[PDB]
RNA sequence: AUUAGGGUUCGAUUCCGGAGAGGGAGCCUGAGAAAUAGCUACCACUUCUACGGAGGGCAGCAGGCGCGCAAAUUGCCCAAUGUCAAAACAAAACGAUGAGGCAGCGAAAAGAAAUAGAGCAUUUCAAUGGGGGAUAUUUAAACCCAUCCAAUAUCGAGUAACAAUUGGAGGACAAGUCUGGUGCCAGCACCCGCGGUAAUUCCAGCUCCAAAAGCGUAUAUUAA
């Protein structure tokens, strides 16, 4: 126990996407003798706080892969415009990590078995 | 299918499969390396040998030759890093002769010996595995990492170590 | 000798052509004349039915019994006399059994001591026939 | 004609093998081979090696 | 692929080009088809029927029989890459996509590398991941890899039973003038040759040898 576990982080290539309300930057967490891996739920009220995002959601932040034999990970992160940008342009499966979700739909083959029973029908049956 | 990623052989077994000036060559380095099996031999055949061979084709070729400049220096300087070759040497036939130990010596785990990390080399090959020798401040656990000479003043041990 | 110029490139061409034919490791690789008498017709291994079991008294000054086995191609229909590869391995072998059978390693030839017999078998109703004869697998009772 | 078969494998009698104790392996067993041959064996010259010996 | 060089050989198979949709032929629609998950016919096969009839085309992906020496799941998903389209996304309101991707099966090949290290009796000072598991990370979701054994607070190896095999030991060819058993028998042996009563070659035990998470054998091919 040297003091708790410390986690840091720098973001890397920056840009302000106009196009789509958001900041895109590459994040890189330092954290030395961190046990396991950093949840990302840390990661983000960090990043809201460095860059003084009003929100913690308006930071939705994918992918990560730690580096072989040693506490430092490396993943991206964008930053939106309020509670907008966020719901608007982030992928469905990205969304139902922060929560927020569109439930799936029948499992995709059931879709399929009645799209076919209905190539058989006319008028108001099918 | 349609899946384009490209491998390739490190290694080629010999002719004549038993000869006792060969094998005793071969063990008289497995011995004094530490090393596992015959397959790490003549693996530092081929890297040495095909090496050698690009040595021969620019060196056969005119000198001034655009190829023995640009794609000479390149050989040349590789094996100045790495020490293959000291820095002393330069004439591009010095990389024409040169021998299995001097690739052997840079592997990280002589080195690790050598630099006097560890009791012989089997200390060395497991200290390595064990996780707890990196490189500069990456852990290394491949045996056979070829130690850049700029690299060999950063050894030490690994930060989650024991011994850190 | 032979012809040398710039321009004589058709008798050499042609010269070799001619010459190749004498040749035997190919001229063997040409004839159809020896595909259709391999009676693999082609394939390393083979399927057969055990037809009988047969002494074949070794040749020369060895005096043997060597222990082989007529065999009904799947494939072909031919017929073959295979070598029972070793010690009492006979006895893994019924009559009407299927046998994977494989060559004796010189291509179309016999190994030395059996007169006539290219084939050896490698497997008994699809248990190895070594791995029965070193005890690994039981022979399946069908 | 077939009856001979199988004759002297089963008339061999039975060792059942024996038990011993395990060797290393890997590099290690490497090391236990090259210890024998280039260390620990001086030899008088006198230029031989035999790696089998037998008590004749 | 193999090759000093010159060559010898393979190329059904991912990319480009051609051709076909069981066999043949004919054609409509359309900018484009002699299209086959489009039509018409005949042939060979075949599936329902209330006997009057009406159907089918896996050389799409899974899977079945058959055949053969010889080859995986009737699995998830459009998250990515593209396509078509009247089409951005979101907001009651997420287009299809067996193309494609992901995992299952998978010792075809290819890379890395465990099976102990430290000071023959012993004795004991550590260390490790196989494996267990996770606030989690991964991913569309789950996997696998990586990170982790406290961060206030969580696993563990000593006959390392967590136990390395496959072929050899006369010659070519590296390694026994060991000990049993057999007696031209059974078998080995690519070739040469072993076995007919002291077998360096068979069958065994011990011993050593080569290669090693790989190793024999068969056929084809290249060098020789």
């Amino acid at each position: 126990q040297k003091k708790k576990a410390e986690v840091s982080i720098r973001t890397s290539q920056f840009k302000v996407n106009k196009l789509l309300n958001r900041k895109q930057f590459v994040v890189e967490v330092n954290h030395p003798h961190w046990c396991g891996t950093v949840p990302t739920q840390l990661i983000r009220k960090k990043l809201a706080t460095l860059y003084k995002v009003p929100d913690e959601n308006q930071v939705s932040i994918f992918g990560f892969k730690t580096k072989f034999g040693g506490g430092k990970t490396t993943g991206f992160g964008l930053i939106y415009d309020d509670f907008a940008s966020l719901k608007r342009y982030e992928p469905n499966y990205r969304k139902t990590r922060m929560g927020f979700g569109k439930p799936q739909l029948p499992a995709r083959k059931s879709v399929k078995e009645r799209r076919n029973r209905n190539k058989k029908l006319r008028g108001k049956a099918k | 299918m349609r899946n384009y990623n490209n491998f390739n052989r490190v290694w080629k077994a010999p002719r004549r499969p038993f000869e006792k000036e060969r094998l005793d060559r071969e063990m008289k380095l497995c011995g004094q390396y530490g090393l596992r099996c015959k397959r790490e031999i003549w693996r530092v055949n081929m890297t040495l040998s095909k090496m050698r061979r690009t040595a021969r084709l620019l060196l056969t070729l005119p000198e001034n030759h655009p190829r023995r400049l640009l794609e000479g220096s390149a050989i040349m300087r590789r094996c100045h890093e790495y020490g293959f070759l000291d820095e002393e040497k330069d004439k591009l036939d010095y990389v024409l002769s040169l021998t299995v130990p001097d690739i052997l010596e840079r592997r990280l785990q002589t080195i690790v010996f050598k630099a006097g990390l560890a009791k012989s080399v089997h200390h060395a090959r497991v200290l390595i595995q064990q996780r707890h020798i990196a490189v500069a401040k990456q852990i290394v656990t491949i045996p056979s990492f070829i130690v850049r000479v700029s690299s060999e003043r950063h050894i030490a041990f690994a930060d989650a170590s024991p011994f850190g | 000798t032979k012809t040398n110029g710039q321009n004589a490139a058709r008798k050499l061409v042609r010269l070799r052509r001619r010459n190749r034919w004498a040749d035997k490791g190919w001229k063997r690789a040409h004839t159809f004349a020896a595909k259709k008498a391999n009676p693999f017709g082609g394939s390393s291994h083979a399927k057969g039915i055990v037809l009988e079991k047969i002494g074949v008294g070794a040749k020369q000054p060895n005096s043997a019994i060597r222990k082989c086995v007529r065999v009904q191609l799947i494939k072909n229909d031919k017929k073959i006399i295979a070598f029972v590869p070793n010690d009492g391995c006979l006895h893994f072998i019924e009559e009407n059994d299927e046998v994977l059978v494989s060559g004796f390693g010189r291509s179309g030839h016999a190994v030395g001591d059996i007169p006539g017999v290219r084939f050896k078998i490698v497997k008994v109703s699809s248990v190895g026939l070594y791995a029965l004869y070193r005890q690994k697998k039981e022979k399946p009772r069908n | 004609s077939l009856a001979r078969a199988g004759k002297v494998k089963n008339q061999t009698p039975k060792v059942a093998k024996q038990e011993k104790p395990k060797q290393p392996r890997g590099r290690a067993l490497k090391r236990l081979k090259y210890t024998r041959r280039f260390l620990s064996k001086t030899v008088k010259p006198g230029e031989k090696v035999h790696m089998n010996k037998q008590p004749p």
